[PDB]
């Protein structure tokens, strides 16, 4: 009700993954990368 | 691409003075960062790797430490042999980048 | 002794081209991936681009499009071929081999002396 925060997604990368690649950096994108 | 920072950009210190030196990443780099030292009219020199080993010959009076986005590079007590610019490097991801560079 | 030794530097016209080499030594130099670094006068240190081992995969920073990476394992030999320069691109070229844990492998960290370029 107050609104699950738990679960996060990548918006922000400064190119696409590669077939079952994982990122989970915080880079600044040229923005926090995770929303 | 990781944008990287350094402060402050030039430190007046005395010998025997505790010298603080700070890098940020634009990025999470957990603990690959390289800490530099150039003398003028030469190379730089690797003094510290992977965020806080020492490199084989460095003084005892160097040290560093640090993960993810913030990371220190200390210099126990300053000598005279101890005045040059100061370099972060970061190599977890292509390409590379060298921070703007400190002056002591 | 391991030796880097850069030549080739000098002075170009704006959109001209120049050749760059390192000659490597004293080391198992067809084993490493290699760095080329410039930095002008005033300036701090800027990554120019990466080639592995086997020179296969290159990599480039600002000059993408303009700057060519190779190597020749059979002569030790380096080589940056730089087209369409620009006045921002005089800085004193290094070739270098860069302690890295996560790419090159690289466990020991080498410098030449570097080359000046002047663009005018």
């Amino acid at each position: 009700v107050s609104g699950n925060y738990n679960y996060l997604y990548r918006l922000f990368r400064k190119s696409n993954l590669k077939p079952f690649e994982r990122d989970i950096s915080t880079e600044i994108y040229q923005y926090f990368p995770l929303r | 691409v990781i944008w990287m920072t350094q402060s402050p950009s030039s430190l007046s210190a005395s010998v025997g003075d505790r010298v603080t030196i700070t890098c940020q990443a634009s990025q999470d780099i957990r603990f690959y960062l390289n800490w530099y030292q150039q003398k003028p009219g030469k190379a730089p020199k690797l003094l510290i790797s992977d965020a806080s080993n020492m490199e084989t010959g460095v003084p005892s009076r160097f040290s560093g430490s640090g993960s993810g986005t913030d990371f220190t590079f200390t210099i126990s007590s300053l000598q005279p042999e101890d005045i040059a610019t100061y370099y972060c490097q970061q190599y977890d991801n292509l390409p590379f980048t060298f921070g703007p560079g400190t002056k002591v | 002794e391991v030796q880097l030794v850069e030549s080739g530097g000098g002075v170009v016209q704006p959109g001209g081209s120049l050749r760059l080499s390192c000659a490597a030594s004293g080391f198992t130099f067809n084993s490493y991936g290699m760095h080329w670094v410039r930095q002008a006068p005033g300036k701090g240190l800027e990554w120019v681009a990466f080639i592995r081992y086997d020179g296969g995969n290159k990599y480039y920073a600002s000059v993408k499009g303009r700057f060519t990476i190779s190597r020749d394992n059979s002569k030790n030999t380096l080589y940056l071929q730089m087209k369409s320069l620009r006045a921002e691109d005089t800085a004193v070229y290094y070739c270098a081999n860069l302690k890295d844990s996560r790419y090159s492998g690289s466990y020991y960290d080498y410098w030449g002396q570097g080359t000046l370029v002047t663009v005018s």
